[PDB]
């Protein structure tokens, strides 16, 4: 007894539209399931019991369709405070499997990032390590690429990124990539560069500095 | 009315043991069922364990068995999950929820399942103590400058005790101030950097001091960010 | 009432059925008619009417309809795809739900294959989900096949018990059977009238008779074969039929 569900994950649309999420179920037909929404930074919330028939409180823009092995959540008339995940739980056995989630994102005009590279502070080079930060400010398409280059060598496996939640004012993203080196290895090269690729850029932007040049 | 409270989680080394607490309120506790569900941070939900109305019907999951156990107090409307033989991998946030629709479990089908009034997390690292945070100022530079604005910030790195905060000018600047999600290194310690943009005419002109506060420890340091020498 | 997994089956037969007392009783929360709209029931005749009875949850009344799916319509009670009768349902929270839970109303939740329409299955064999044989004992992938609604009076609507009756009119190939009721008016004697006496359609003046009809006859005829007397049902008293006045 092992079952699993699927989902067309990570969709995006605009205000006042219709979305669809299809949880196809595994073998061993079942009988209705559920639909949860999860605003991040909080606890989940029930929206529709098996098949359909929502609960109370819900603003009634939601609908299911349960017919055996393939269920479709369908929301009509999008609203600007209804962007969250959406995980569906299937029951009727020992292990209550789940879905995968469905991240939601609004629609904004292509905005290119402001890019900025920061060399390591003199205090940190005393400690014996060098963080090289590169910032990408405001930007719709989050599918941005950050390529570090050290003396024109593409650097793989010594960086970390994180990205902010879509901004409630201008619906943009911001991204910070940190390159971490030892003081010793830092002092072995000259040009540190950060090359950003993005849909709002016709060709990639590189911000760079030269270690040891005021 | 119907609401749940949870406590008992924190930071512990692997191999150890810990029990949790899932209390109830409002409804009659000894008639419903109680579930256990988790999610590793940044992943999906996962059902962990369940028990009937104190009728000893566990039906555990894969791997979980032999490491977890369920204990509810019908007399005191509380429920405990005790786990042993940790893996340094089951660090997550955890939720308990009520059911009234299972089959070999609770008598009679009543209401909807999974009404989800819980919270509560648990860290399983090796940091143990609260590795203080090391701060550097990331100066505004022409490589960050573009036209009318330029960005400057503060890099606060190498700390274990997850909740840490950095403000700008004691909470003054709310424009352009954006703290990025902390990153967890291979060393086991967190790190983050918070940056704010400000008109390029105002590189050094006004005050831009990041106020770093570490609440599990008692670290409070103000660092000024100025253009590069 | 009767469980949902062993519904009852009453075979209403030759009678005078008045579906109006049903249709207008306003006590029914659901009265759907499929083969035939409701108001024309008291004007038709069939061979047999069957009435099935059971008790389900509140939000399971939408699976009692032709062409549905779900734990009830799959394997508890299946309606054929060309149904003819009507489905009636009303809430019964105060009768069937009792504090502490009424665990006497069960339903089947596992079966090998969906039911044929109007098929019934009261067996109680241990279900076998997985491939491992069960040998009549419970365990993983060996489940008892019956569950029980635990009804309780403080349940939100849609979890309170509803009682359901499914009337199914069938027409085999007999000579006749039960049907709607008849309505007779007053007896206006002494006026050229347009009359119908249980089939006899005619026109004329009706008058008290003095002929002695046998103990089984109905009306009277005359040489050259024209109806000239009838017998009234409501009273059973000879009456003559005189043509109108023409000239
Ligand atoms: C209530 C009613 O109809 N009563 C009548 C009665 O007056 C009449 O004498 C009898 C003749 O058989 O039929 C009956
Ligand atoms: C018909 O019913 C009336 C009462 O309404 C009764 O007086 C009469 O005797 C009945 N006649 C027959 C033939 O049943």
């Amino acid at each position: 007894d092992i079952q699993m569900t699927q989902s067309p994950s990570s969709l995006s649309a605009s205000v006042g539209d219709r979305v669809t999420i299809t949880c196809q179920a595994s073998q061993d037909i079942s009988n209705y399931l559920n639909w949860y929404q999860q605003k991040p930074g909080k606890a989940p919330k029930l929206l529709i019991y098996d098949a359909s028939n929502l609960e109370t409180g819900v603003p009634s823009r939601f609908s299911g369709s349960g017919s055996g092995t393939d269920f479709t959540f369908t929301i009509s008339s999008l609203q600007p405070e209804d962007i969250a995940t959406y995980y569906c739980q299937q029951y009727d056995n020992l292990p209550y499997t789940f879905g995968q989630g469905t991240k939601l994102e609004i629609k904004r005009t292509v905005a290119a990032p402001s890019v900025f590279i920061f060399p390591p502070s003199d205090e940190q080079l005393k400690s014996g390590t060098a963080s090289v930060v590169c910032l990408l400010n405001n930007f719709y398409p989050r599918e941005a690429k950050v390529q570090w280059k050290v003396d024109n060598a593409l650097q793989s496996g010594n960086s970390q990124e994180s990205v902010t939640e879509q901004d409630s004012k201008d619906s943009t993203y911001s991204l910070s990539s940190t390159l971490t080196l030892s003081k010793a290895d830092y002092e072995k090269h000259k040009v540190y560069a950060c090359e950003v690729t993005h849909q709002g850029l016709s060709s990639p932007v590189t911000k760079s500095f030269n270690r040891g040049e005021c | 009315q119907v609401q749940l409270v949870e406590s008992g989680g924190g930071v512990v080394q692997p191999g150890r043991s810990l029990r949790l607490s899932c209390a109830a309120s409002g409804f009659t506790f000894s008639s419903y069922a109680m579930h256990w569900v988790r999610q590793a941070p940044g992943k999906g939900l996962e059902w962990v364990a369940v028990i009937s109305y104190d009728g000893s019907n566990k039906y555990y999951a894969d791997s979980v068995k032999g490491r977890f156990t369920i204990s509810r107090d019908n007399s005191k409307n509380t429920l405990y999950l005790q786990m042993n033989s940790l893996r340094a991998e089951d660090t997550a946030v955890y939720y308990c929820a009520r059911d009234g629709q299972a089959i070999t479990m609770v008598q009679g089908v009543i209401g909807p399942p999974f009404d989800y009034w819980g919270q509560g997390t648990l860290v399983t690292v090796s940091s143990a103590s609260t590795k203080g945070p090391s701060v550097f100022p990331l100066a505004p530079s022409s490589k960050s400058t573009s036209g009318g604005t330029a960005a400057l910030g503060c890099l606060v790195k190498d700390y274990f005790p997850e909740p840490v905060t950095v403000s700008w000018n004691s909470g003054a600047l709310t424009s352009g101030v954006h703290t990025f999600p902390a990153v967890l290194q291979s060393s086991g310690l967190y790190s983050l950097s918070s940056v704010v943009t400000v008109p390029s005419s105002s590189l050094g002109t006004q005050t831009y001091i990041c106020n770093v506060n570490h609440k599990p420890s008692n670290t409070k340091v103000d660092k000024k960010v100025e253009p590069k020498s | 009432f009767a469980s949902v997994y062993a519904w009852n089956r009453k075979r209403i037969s030759n009678c005078v059925a008045d579906y109006s007392v049903l249709y207008n009783s306003a006590s029914f929360s659901t009265f759907k008619c499929y083969g035939v709209s409701p108001t024309k029931l008291n004007d038709l005749c069939f061979t047999n009417v069957y009435a099935d009875s059971f008790v389900i949850r509140g939000d399971e009344v939408r699976q009692i309809a032709p062409g549905q799916t779900g734990k009830i319509a799959d394997y508890n009670y299946k309606l054929p795809d060309d149904f003819t009768g009507c489905v009636i349902a009303w809430n019964s929270n105060n009768l069937d739900s009792k504090v502490g839970g009424n665990y006497n109303y069960l339903y089947r939740l596992f079966r090998k294959s969906n039911l044929k329409p109007f098929e019934r299955d009261i067996s109680t064999e241990i279900y076998q989900a997985g491939s491992t044989p069960c040998n009549g004992v419970e365990g993983f992938n060996c489940y008892f096949p019956l569950q029980s609604y635990g009804f309780q009076p403080t349940n939100g609507v849609g979890y309170q018990p509803y009682r359901v009756v499914v009337l199914s009119f069938e027409l085999l190939h007999a000579p006749a059977t039960v049907c709607g009721p008849k309505k007779s008016t007053n007896l206006v004697k002494n006026k050229c009238v347009n009359f119908n006496f249980n089939g006899l359609t005619g026109t004329g003046v009706l008058t008290e008779s003095n002929k002695k009809f046998l103990p089984f006859q109905q009306f009277g005829r005359d040489i050259a074969d024209t109806t000239d007397a009838v017998r009234d049902p409501q009273t059973l008293e000879i009456l003559d039929i005189t043509p109108c006045s023409f000239g």
